[PDB]
């Protein structure tokens, strides 16, 4: 009891993707790579983790996360299975693309109104 | 539990623990190493002789001495290690297959410190910087957890679990 | 008060305290190098048994842009005077016994924090 | 022997907001089996049965 | 159809009471009950209510 | 089960509880700071307690008031115990019960830097 | 009249006590002999201790600090005015020599600690409708869950289904 489990009707498991397009898209932006960066610049910054690999450093999480979300919504560079974490208490953006991440589809609510209109 | 991507080798585990109890002496359990090694010797073995560099890789801000009083004991503990060679010898002496001579021990220590531990960040010829930064992030997270500024990570939280479907199983 | 590590100047390693028996003063020596420097803090170690840490020092201005954090209008900011503001508990382990909130202004370029 | 814990970061479920120690947000089932149950209290009741 | 009214009134009263207890705890008025910490006594009062 | 008159009134039972409850310095100490004060009369910190009473270091182990009153202790017995437990090797200069801060001064008379750390721990 | 002493330590302690009692000039206003009071205090301390050991020196230092404490000159004024006899002052403890505000704060802290050390009484609906079979009294408390009965005075525990 409690060990055997069953998926939900809507539960879906990510099949898996590749991290290269995400790395390229994040490298084009104003993101200093971790290999060449002043250690004193890590405090007032947010650490980006992709598939558990610490790479790069950014100085504007509030815009980077929004850009990533819009890009994923448009389904052009990042597949719908990828998930981007925003940790607010500690500045860390941990992105994962490996398989096995159970997920489900949810509607989007911008301010107080959904996008699933009559159209 | 580190694992690069479905590699031939199995996933490797890195336990960076701390003694309860001087007190507050941080240790590590590297793969193929039966005994424990303090984190500072590991940092010096990765190619960081200077203490300031080690602290910067571990601790990101020096304006909080309260975090810093915690690392001073362990940092004073392993002080008879400055150069890279002695650190490599010390780490290789605890290997499962200790080389009968010194050169074999150095080679074994370098191989275990560049292929066994943290293979996901990189197993190329020049990747010690990213490994050191990842280890420093680990120690920083451990120190934050010890101070209580960040709650512990729940073991049963599915956000930290992965499902192996027919693909990976086959 | 607290005490900071002050690295060496040549070898950039930890400087341990040393009580000069000759001049009867406090020095910080290096084990590897032979660097010396006259102290000014006159302190070596402090222990906070009560651990009276100011939670405001840990709180950051970025907490305001939190979609899953409560907001109230009855606790306006002080400096800018904006109405909207957030509130939350210590959100830190080891919490002795207190759910005292830490109001943070929710407005750009302010990042103010206070407590009532 | 305690109320429903905070499985997520300082909240029981994603629906409820952080630091919500209210009764309905910690397992208190306000409805009855005759008048149906809210999904959140349904899940908490499942936790108790388990 | 009157018992429903009484039950709803009682539930609303209990909700108001627990909200008041939460407000008092937030503003630091609820003193710690003997033998227990602040969180422990807060939880005990809520459970009793 | 209390036997004397303490069984009825709680005032004479609280002391019984306190004496049956384990109290250490950690329960009554609030802050502990070591200083390398060269001259005992120099007193790098502003405290009007040393020259009235009269090694290049001392421990300023200030105690809390609320806990001390809860357990109903006095600095005299604390000084006596701290002096007898470690033999006639140190000299604890306690403070009067009239000042606001319950500061103390532990000094050693007769490698030596870490001895104070070890003994305080 | 305190008998004179030829011991150097006793004379130094008496001089220190007299100097401390002279702080604030309360002796001039009260017209009390500071030297006689200091000699009496030293004699009482010596009688209590019976030796010029470390304990006697510590007691003398504590008395000097208490009398010279500017945060509570009322104790010094009462001592110089005869309110506290020298024997009582010498035999008095640190808690008794504290100022009125300090004494009130200590009493409040002790009362708060005594209250907090207590344990919360078991809740229940107290009523006199149930007669306890272990004491014959009617006072008791009930709890519905089966209704458990808890005796109020006797403490008889039972349940009714
Ligand atoms: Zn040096
Ligand atoms: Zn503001």
């Amino acid at each position: 009891v409690g060990l055997v489990k069953n998926l939900a009707l809507m539960a879906y498991i990510s099949v898996g993707s590749q991290p290269s397009p995400i790395l390229e898209f994040l490298e084009e932006w104003s993101m200093e790579n971790l290999e060449e960066i002043s250690p004193a610049a890590i405090a007032d910054a947010t650490k980006i983790f992709v598939n558990g690999c610490w790479v790069g450093i950014h100085k504007d999480p509030e815009q980077l996360m929004n850009t990533l979300r819009k890009l994923r919504r448009q389904m052009d560079i990042i597949v719908s299975e990828v998930s981007m974490i925003r940790d607010i208490r500690e500045r860390e953006i941990r992105i994962y693309t490996d398989a096995g991440r159970i997920c489900r589809p949810l509607l989007i609510v911008e301010k107080q109104k959904l996008l699933l209109k009559k159209r | 539990r580190s694992c690069l991507e479905n590699s031939s080798r199995p996933t490797s585990t890195i336990w960076v623990s701390m003694l309860a109890r001087i007190g507050q002496r941080i240790v590590a359990t590297l793969p193929y190493i039966k005994q424990e090694v303090p984190i500072i010797i590991v940092f010096r073995a990765l190619g960081f002789v200077s203490d300031r560099d080690i602290l910067e890789h571990i601790i990101y801000d020096f304006e909080d001495p309260e975090m810093m009083e915690m690392v001073k004991p362990s940092l004073d503990e392993a002080f008879v290690i400055q150069e890279q060679n002695v650190a490599l010898n010390f780490i290789g002496s605890r290997g499962a297959k200790p080389g009968v001579t010194k050169e074999k021990r150095i080679k074994y220590a370098k191989e275990v410190l560049q292929k066994e531990m943290l293979p996901h960040v990189g197993v190329s010829d020049f990747c010690e910087t990213k490994k050191a930064y990842f280890l420093g992030y680990m120690v920083h997270r451990l120190l934050l957890a010890a101070l209580g500024r960040r709650e512990l990570d729940d073991r049963d939280h599915y956000g930290n679990k992965r499902l192996d479907l027919a693909g990976p199983l086959l | 008060g607290f005490v900071g590590i002050r690295f060496c100047q040549e070898c950039n390693n930890m400087l341990y305290p040393k009580e000069d028996k000759e001049n009867r003063i406090l020095l910080y020596a290096c084990r590897n190098c032979d660097y010396q420097q006259e102290a000014d803090n006159s302190c070596i170690y402090v222990n906070k048994i009560t651990h009276e840490v100011d939670e405001l020092t840990q709180i950051i201005a970025d907490v305001s842009q939190d979609p899953t954090l409560p907001r109230t209008e009855d606790h306006p900011c002080q400096k800018c005077g904006h109405k909207e503001a957030v509130f939350f508990q210590s959100h830190s382990a080891r919490a002795e016994d207190a759910m005292r909130l830490y109001y943070v202004c929710t407005a750009p370029h302010c990042g103010h924090r206070w407590t009532e | 022997g305690k109320r429903i814990p905070f499985g997520f970061k300082h909240r029981t479920l994603p629906h409820f907001i952080k630091d919500d120690y209210g009764p309905e947000s910690r397992g208190f089932v306000e409805n009855s089996y005759l008048a149906g149950l809210t999904p959140t209290e349904f899940f908490f009741h499942a936790m108790g049965g388990r | 159809s009157k018992t429903y009214q009484d039950i709803q009134n009682t539930i609303k009263k209990a909700k108001q009471d627990v909200i008041e207890v939460i407000e008092k705890a937030h503003n630091n008025e609820l003193e710690p009950t003997p033998g227990n910490t602040l969180r422990q006594t807060f939880e005990n009062q809520v459970n009793r209510i | 089960f209390l036997l004397g008159q303490s069984a009825r009134d709680a005032e004479r039972a609280k002391d019984i509880l306190c004496r049956l409850e384990h109290t250490t310095l950690r329960k009554v100490t609030a802050n502990t700071a070591i200083y390398y004060d060269p001259n005992p009369q120099s007193t790098v910190v502003a405290e009007d307690q040393e020259w009235v009473n009269v090694s290049p270091w001392l421990l300023r182990v200030e105690l809390d008031r609320k806990h001390m009153t809860d357990r109903k202790l006095t600095m005299e017995q604390i000084a006596e115990k701290i002096n007898a437990g470690f033999g006639d090797d140190l000299n604890c200069i306690f403070n009067d019960d009239n000042a606001e801060k319950l500061v103390l001064r532990i000094r050693i008379m007769n490698d030596d830097d870490v001895f104070l750390r070890c003994i305080e721990s | 009249r305190a008998p004179s002493t030829s011991d150097s330590v006793r004379l130094k302690c008496r001089e220190m006590l007299a100097a401390a009692l002279r702080t604030g000039d309360d002796y001039i206003a009260i017209g009390a002999d500071e030297e006689e009071l200091g000699s009496q205090i030293e004699e009482a301390i010596y009688q209590e201790i019976r030796n010029t050991d470390m304990k006697y020196k510590n007691r003398v230092r504590s008395r000097i600090s208490n009398l010279k404490d500017a945060k509570n000159p009322n104790l010094r004024k009462n001592v110089l005015c005869g309110n506290i006899p020298p024997d009582l002052f010498a035999r008095m403890t640190a808690e008794e020599m504290a100022s009125d505000e300090l004494k009130e704060m200590r009493k409040n802290l002790t009362k708060e600690a005594i209250r907090e050390h207590q344990m919360a009484k078991t809740g229940g609906t107290q009523t006199d409708l149930f007669t306890c079979g272990k004491c014959k009294k009617k006072n008791c408390t009930y709890t519905q869950v089966t209704t458990f009965v808890v005796c109020n005075e006797c403490g008889n525990r039972w349940k009714f289904c």
